[PDB]
DNA sequence: TTTTTTTTTTT
DNA sequence: GGAAATGTTGAATAC
DNA sequence: GTATTCAACATTTCCTTTTTTTTTTTTTT
């Protein structure tokens, strides 16, 4: 699972928060998490370095 | 005070010697005439070079115009059909209105034939007095005098009025001492109030029984403050004008005047008319913005039971309304307009919605979602709520807010049309303000008054479809002002391209004289469409002939012999000088320690603009340098993008220390001339330089940028022969009138960097204009589909500048545009015939190659420019295929998108009689004209250019997205649209189909021509019509009646069938559980019924099959439909005589 | 356009001794100073509300007098019949003071001449076409309808009266034709009711 | 409204000018002008809706 | 309304107010109520007082 | 017949 | 919460 | 108005351009 979550500070709470909540509730599932504006380079074409990082994490 | 008597001694036939360009004018109008005819309209393109006598011509013109007007009134003066034949000068700059206007006054004082003056002082005194100037309103108060408009309120007993005489009494006092700058803009703006209020005053007294008498000193006072009175009158018929006065009209004491409304038997010289596109553009950008949700419910509120007078002078105009009425309330009550508007779910306060249009296809929406429109009868509200789709699959199903949208639309600017058309059936033009009035003050809805006035002066498979004639519009969704319950449509509209305001006034009857050195330049960003406007005025698109143009050519060497007099051109192109620049640099700072931090630091340049700081400036520098190296050139002109003004004086000075140096080192003394801007040019004038060349020695450089060289600014200057040396000598064969005058004689040129128009003014917040560019493209053919569909999402999801100019880049337009840039500039630089022994051209690098292509006929080219494009050439992709390619792709998605929209409304009942007349007038042409020789004007686009004659190969997913279509031999290998695809041959060969063929005048084969159906035509219209045709020719004959299948359930059955001496309902299908629905859907509204699926041709042996209402297999007798394969054997052409037979036999069976 | 008008303004200001330049100084300052109120009065109005503090706070609290009675910080106010009558704005809206006299004092100086002034006031609204805003309110209220939410509770009942009443009117009196006058000459004289 | 208070200061007067349209010739408006209320009435409302209202003048009373 | 005017006057004053009207003929008009009168001594009354402003005063004071 | 000079504010 | 690996600011220390 | 040590988040790269790089106008309201 790639969960595409909000900044971590951005959210009040923890319950509030996609991530440390299905990492609680998914106790046996691999995850890995992005934000949003990490995959635009500075023209806004797709970053293709970022998918393979995550691919390979 | 003159009459026309003076020239009744007058010799009409005598004109001076004509030039060879006043012969090319007159000639071409003069074959106008043997072939258009006298009423008709006309434009004829000029591409007269500046400097050679363009403008002499063009008012040696409008004088004889004048002249024929006079001679015309005395010869037929005993007729009493007077017809002051107007005559216009427009162009977009003001100051070039008034030079032109002066010198043609000019022109009458001091024309001379065979030495004798070709006017009396009275003569002279008529003939100026028939031309008026007509500016802006602000700048027409303050031109009269005190006594002038005391004179007026006097004789219009506007002086007793308090406030007319406190603003007057305000404005004079301001007027005395107006020599402050913040003063003028002050009184500039209460001018213009001032005039307004006060001309709206006469004109109310000038509307009814108490019409102030004009006559005498009024008379005169009256017409100095309203020059369009004189028009009115008859006492004057030359008006010179602005383009944006000319697309405003005038006011006279009666109303306000339009020209566009008037244009039968006018005449419009039109300077620089290349330049009046983006000018008429900006003129339609500027339409107010309005709301079609409360447009459409209040045209449907008072058109509910709101009528008219049944008056006489109100015939046939309640039959224009009465379709509107009834679209209106089918309208309102499909969408529920008692409701309001809302949006529902996704938050709207975080951003509105936008959605663009061409009217036609290439639709995007902002919004990622499926925006859909649901009325919710528990609440009394439509929400416009979101479906969670995604932004990538905009070809999903079409929702519901784009379609309530699109149909407001039609039905507002379908009031507006008929709003037209019944101020035309009122009635030229002073009634057109009472017809306005009494129309919308019958009908209630005397708040769109605004909208007619603004609007009035600018079934489609069937008719010539283009954007230049439709346009574009935008609408963005968003809560109203002060509500948050309630949300408007705001829509701003194009209803037509600058091409299609060209050509409306061409198809009124007005003889257009476009003057330009590049009037026909190959660019729809910076030129009118010249590709439309030959489709749609055909020969009445005037063009001067290979002779015409030789002659002029001839001309134009005879006045600049450059060849025989010894003056040469030298061109070289500058690429960057790094190593140039960094000497330069250490020497500018000599203890610092990098030339790379000279320029970070000292002149102030960011480490991204490092490197375009480097290339631009080493190729200016070099140039220079080679400027004041050479021995008597003396006045160079740089041209860049930027200003080189103090916002940039660290540059500034290490250019000036450059300069220093350079002219240290070779001896001669150099002044430059930094920011030669706009606002230079208005505070100090351009002859300061002209000064400095005619009194001071050395040379002269000049920065400018070719935004601020723009046309009518004459950078000549006075010869002083004592400064010149000898380097000055004259290329005309002949010269007169002497005044020893010279022009530039070296120049830089940069290449032309930011090329899409972009004014960046507050009307240009919403886009509109940037989305024209992008569908004027697509509609030449310079982008694909895809890409302009693309380009368009870009745009209304915020693209940066930087983007639109790197999608520009990649069009051919482009480089036309940057050609059509040098060639101005080269062009607007030669204005004498005194020049010097070498002239120096310095070129960016970056043109080289944009120079090489240059490939159109060099007949009409400036000698600067030939000598550009040979040096260009000598150190060495069709555009016409490229077009091809794109607009096969073009011509099939938008046919492939207004097959699929027709068919929905058809599948919606019921069916309204014009779609169903459009959807047989699209099968009859196509069963016609397969091909056509030439481009089609009605049918244009079932329709496409092949490459090869009569067939074409093309790939592409009928049903799936029309972006992915490709063409000619990109695939060699896919489907194939050609006569034997079709099978016609076959379906010809059979003896009951050919003489119905032959009959309707249906094309037995495809004659070889250029233009072919389609993809989508041939496979989803052209079969199915061939299968009909051809089922009706054969049953006919075997005692069959075809009758048309009714509105309820039409294009789901082909014909309803009936047989002599059988009863029961017959309904035919040609070409499970979807056609059982359609059973149960025919069988609800017309009984039991028999059902016949029939195919045209296939194989005759496999046996006929008889099948139930839930189509499974059964007994005949029990069958509900029958399913005959095949009606025409595949292999040769006879009739299935015996699966006939056997139907007949089962119709006898029930 | 607001830096253009406004270095426009202040180059009037320069001077701005001659009567006339004083005319259209003040015309210019009335109308820039309702556009730049309605701007302003937008930003504050959406989300985008700019905070108001220190230096900046006191600027807009000169520029808008009634701002500073808005945010509680002044409460006493000197201005004339005709702009008490008009109200004054803050960076919200315009606030009038009739609509909110509850438990406010009230000094008025020379009050028998304000009868005269408040008469004044009253003469200047604007006339109104009965024909066309009779037509308006049957055409409209037919059958557009609000919301029935619980923040319309009560409203559609208000109108329903008026809207039979509309309804027997325009049936009455044929308001799906216009008016004329027939016979005698209107344009000699118009009729005066 | 016999059933009521009745007073000019709180019923005003109306003044109604029928004369055609502007650009028509064959249509009539009824432009009508108002007075809703008196000073009186606008200073009586002052009081109702709770000012107090302290008028000076030396001949407040005339 | 105060009673000044008969109903009668106010029809005939508003009849000639519609049909145009001289201001001399309002005032004449206007000139038969007592509210006239008591305007008068209104505008008088002001007159004294706004020019009594101070406490030092001459020997004699002329009203003329 | 009676017999004038003053004013504010938004647009 | 792209990663690792490099790198700099601010802060506490603090001699 | 200190100097030195050091822990915490920025930044660039990555199966290698972010892309092109401006000034200019008329008219009514
Ligand atoms: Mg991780």
């Amino acid at each position: 699972n790639i969960l595409i979550v909000g900044n971590k500070d951005t959210y009040k709470s923890d319950e509030e928060d996609p991530y440390q909540v299905y990492r609680k509730k998914y106790q046996d599932t691999v995850f890995q998490s992005c934000y949003p504006e990490r995959l635009w380079n500075r023209q806004g074409q797709p970053n293709r370095h970022v998918v393979e990082v995550l691919l390979k994490e | 005070n003159v009459s026309i008597e003076e020239f009744t001694h007058f010799d009409f036939q005598l004109v001076p010697e004509p030039s060879p360009l006043d012969l090319v004018i007159t000639e071409s109008l003069k074959n106008h005439i043997e072939v258009n005819g006298v009423k008709s309209g006309a434009l004829l393109p000029l591409p007269f070079q500046t400097g050679i006598g363009k403008t002499y011509t063009a008012l040696n013109f409008l004088l004889q115009q004048m002249l024929e007007q006079v001679r015309s009134e005395l010869k037929e003066e005993n007729t009493g059909k007077k017809s002051k034949r107007l005559l216009y000068y427009v162009t977009d700059s003001v100051d070039n209105v008034v030079s032109a206007k002066a010198d043609l006054l000019k022109l009458i004082e001091k024309q001379t034939v065979k030495g004798e003056p070709r006017f009396t002082l009275e003569q002279q005194e008529y003939l100026k007095a028939q031309i008026v100037h007509l500016p802006n309103q602000s700048e027409q108060l303050l031109q009269c005098s005190d006594a002038v408009l005391n004179d007026v309120l006097i004789g219009f007993n506007l002086n007793a009025e308090r406030d007319v005489q406190a603003e007057w009494s305000a404005i004079s006092g301001l007027r005395r001492h107006a020599s402050n700058p913040e003063v003028k803009i002050s009184l500039n703006r209460q001018a213009g109030y001032f005039y307004r209020n006060l001309i709206d005053r006469l004109q109310k007294k000038q509307k009814g029984a108490d019409r102030v008498l004009l006559s005498g000193s009024l008379l005169a006072s009256v017409e100095t403050l309203l020059p369009g009175e004189k028009i009115r009158n008859g006492s004057a018929h030359v008006a010179f004008l602005t383009t944006s006065k000319f697309l405003k009209g005038f006011h006279n004491t009666r109303s306000r005047y339009s020209p566009l409304r008037d244009l039968s038997g006018a005449v419009l010289i039109i300077d620089e008319i290349d330049k009046q596109n983006q000018v008429i553009l900006s003129e339609l950008c500027k339409q107010q913005a309005q709301d079609l949700i409360w447009a459409i419910r209040t045209l449907r509120a008072n058109f509910r039971d709101h009528q008219l007078e049944s008056s006489p002078r109100y015939d046939k105009i309640e039959d224009l309304f009465e379709p509107l009425r009834e679209r209106l309330e089918e309208f309102g009550t499909n969408w529920n307009l008692a409701f309001a508007f809302n949006t529902e779910g996704a938050n709207l306060n975080e951003r509105p919605v936008r959605l663009f249009s061409d009217r036609s296809f290439t639709h995007v929406s902002s919004a990622t979602h499926k925006l859909s429109l649901k009325s919710d009868f528990l609440r009394r509200k439509n929400l416009i709520f979101s479906d969670e789709k995604v932004e990538g699959s905009l070809i999903e199903k079409h929702g519901l807010l784009t379609r309530f949208v699109n149909e407001a639309d039609v039905i507002y600017q379908w009031f507006l049309g008929t709003m037209r058309k019944a101020v035309f059936q009122y009635w030229l033009e002073g009634t057109f303000q009472e017809a306005v009035q009494s129309l919308l003050t019958h009908f209630n809805l005397q708040e769109f008054e605004s909208a007619v006035y603004e609007s009035f002066d600018t079934n489609k498979l069937s008719s010539s479809k283009s954007y230049h004639h439709t346009g574009l519009k935008l609408v963005e969704v968003a809560h109203n002002q002060g509500t948050r319950d309630t949300v408007n449509c705001k829509a701003s509209f194009l209803n037509t391209s600058p091409s299609g305001v060209l050509a409306d006034m061409v198809d009124a009857g007005a003889v257009i004289l476009g003057i330009s050195a590049t009037a026909r330049a190959d660019t729809v960003i910076h030129n009118f469409d010249f590709k439309y406007l030959n489709e749609r005025l055909g020969n009445k698109l005037l063009s001067l002939s290979r002779e015409q143009k030789q002659r002029v050519n001839n001309y134009y060497h005879s006045r600049r012999n450059y060849k025989d007099n010894g003056v040469v051109l030298t061109v070289k192109y500058l690429n960057s000088r790094d190593a140039f620049l960094d000497a330069l640099l250490e020497e500018y700072k000599p203890e610092a320690r990098s030339s790379h931090f000279i320029l970070n630091h000292y002149l102030g340049i960011a480490e991204s603009e490092q490197a375009f700081v480097r290339s631009w400036l080493s190729k200016l520098l070099a140039s220079i340098k080679a400027f004041i190296s050479s021995p008597d050139n003396r006045y160079m002109l740089s041209l860049l993008n930027r200003t080189l003004d103090t916002t940039r004086q660290n540059i500034n000075d290490f250019i000036q220390f450059c300069c220093d140096k350079w002219a240290k080192e070779f001896n001669v003394k150099t002044k430059t001339f930094f920011g030669v801007n706009a606002d230079w040019m208005r505070l100090v004038g351009y002859d300061e330089i002209s000064k400095h060349l005619n009194t001071e020695l050395g040379k002269v450089v000049v920065f400018s940028t070719y935004a601020s060289m723009g046309a009518g600014k004459n950078p000549d200057y006075a010869v002083n022969l004592a400064l010149e040396g000898e380097s000055l000598i004259s290329v005309a064969d002949v010269t007169y009138s002497t005044q020893l005058r010279s022009d530039i004689d070296s120049i830089y040129l940069e290449k032309p960097t930011q090329l899409l128009l972009s004014d960046d003014y507050s009307h240009t917040a919403n886009q509109l204009c940037q989305f024209h560019q992008i569908l004027s493209l697509q509609e030449n053919g310079e982008l694909s589909p895809k890409s302009a569909e693309n380009w368009c999402r870009q745009q209304l999801m915020g693209m940066s500048r930087e983007r639109s100019l790197q999608q520009y880049h990649q069009t051919s337009d482009y480089q036309s545009a940057v050609r059509k840039y040098i060639e101005q500039a080269v062009g607007r630089a030669g204005r004498t015939s005194l020049k010097r022994k070498q002239i120096l051209l310095f070129v960016d690098s970056g043109l080289k190659e944009i120079l090489a292509e240059e490939s159109r006929d060099p007949s009409l080219f400036s000698h600067e420019y030939v000598a550009l494009v040979n040096k260009a050439k000598s150190a060495g992709e069709d555009r016409a295929v490229r077009r091809l390619f794109n607009l096969a792709q073009r011509n099939n998605k938008d046919g492939m998108l207004s097959i699929k929209a027709l068919v929905h409304r058809l599948h919606n009942q019921p069916a309204s009689k014009s779609d169903i007349q459009e959807w047989q007038d699209i099968r009859t042409q196509l069963l016609r004209y397969p091909t056509v020789a030439f481009q089609p004007e009605r049918f244009n686009r079932l329709y496409l250019q092949s490459m090869t004659k009569g067939y074409y190969r093309y790939q592409g997913n009928l049903d799936g997205d029309p972006n992915s279509f490709e063409f000619f031999d990109r695939v060699p290998y896919g489907d194939m649209v050609s006569e034997e695809d079709c099978s016609l041959a076959t379906l010809v060969q059979n003896q009951y189909v050919r003489p119905w063929f032959e009959r309707k005048g249906f094309a037995c084969s495809w004659q070889k021509e250029a233009n072919v159906m389609t993809p989508i035509m041939f496979t989803n219209i052209y079969k199915g019509a061939l299968g009909e045709q051809a089922v009706e020719a054969v049953l006919t004959a075997f005692d069959f009646t075809f009758e048309e299948v009714p509105n309820s359930i039409y294009e789901r059955f082909d014909n309803r069938v009936i047989f002599a001496g059988i009863e029961q309902p017959i309904w035919l299908d040609s070409k499970s559980e979807g056609y059982s629905s359609k059973i149960a859907l025919v069988e609800e509204e017309f009984g039991p019924s028999k059902f016949i699926y029939v195919n045209a041709l296939g194989d005759t042996s496999k046996p006929i099959r008889y099948l139930n209402s839930c189509f499974v297999e059964t007994s005949p007798q029990l069958a509900k439909v029958i399913e005959i394969p095949a009606l025409i054997d595949d292999s040769n052409a006879d009739t299935n005589r015996t699966a006939v037979q056997e139907l007949i036999k089962w119709l006898h069976h029930s």
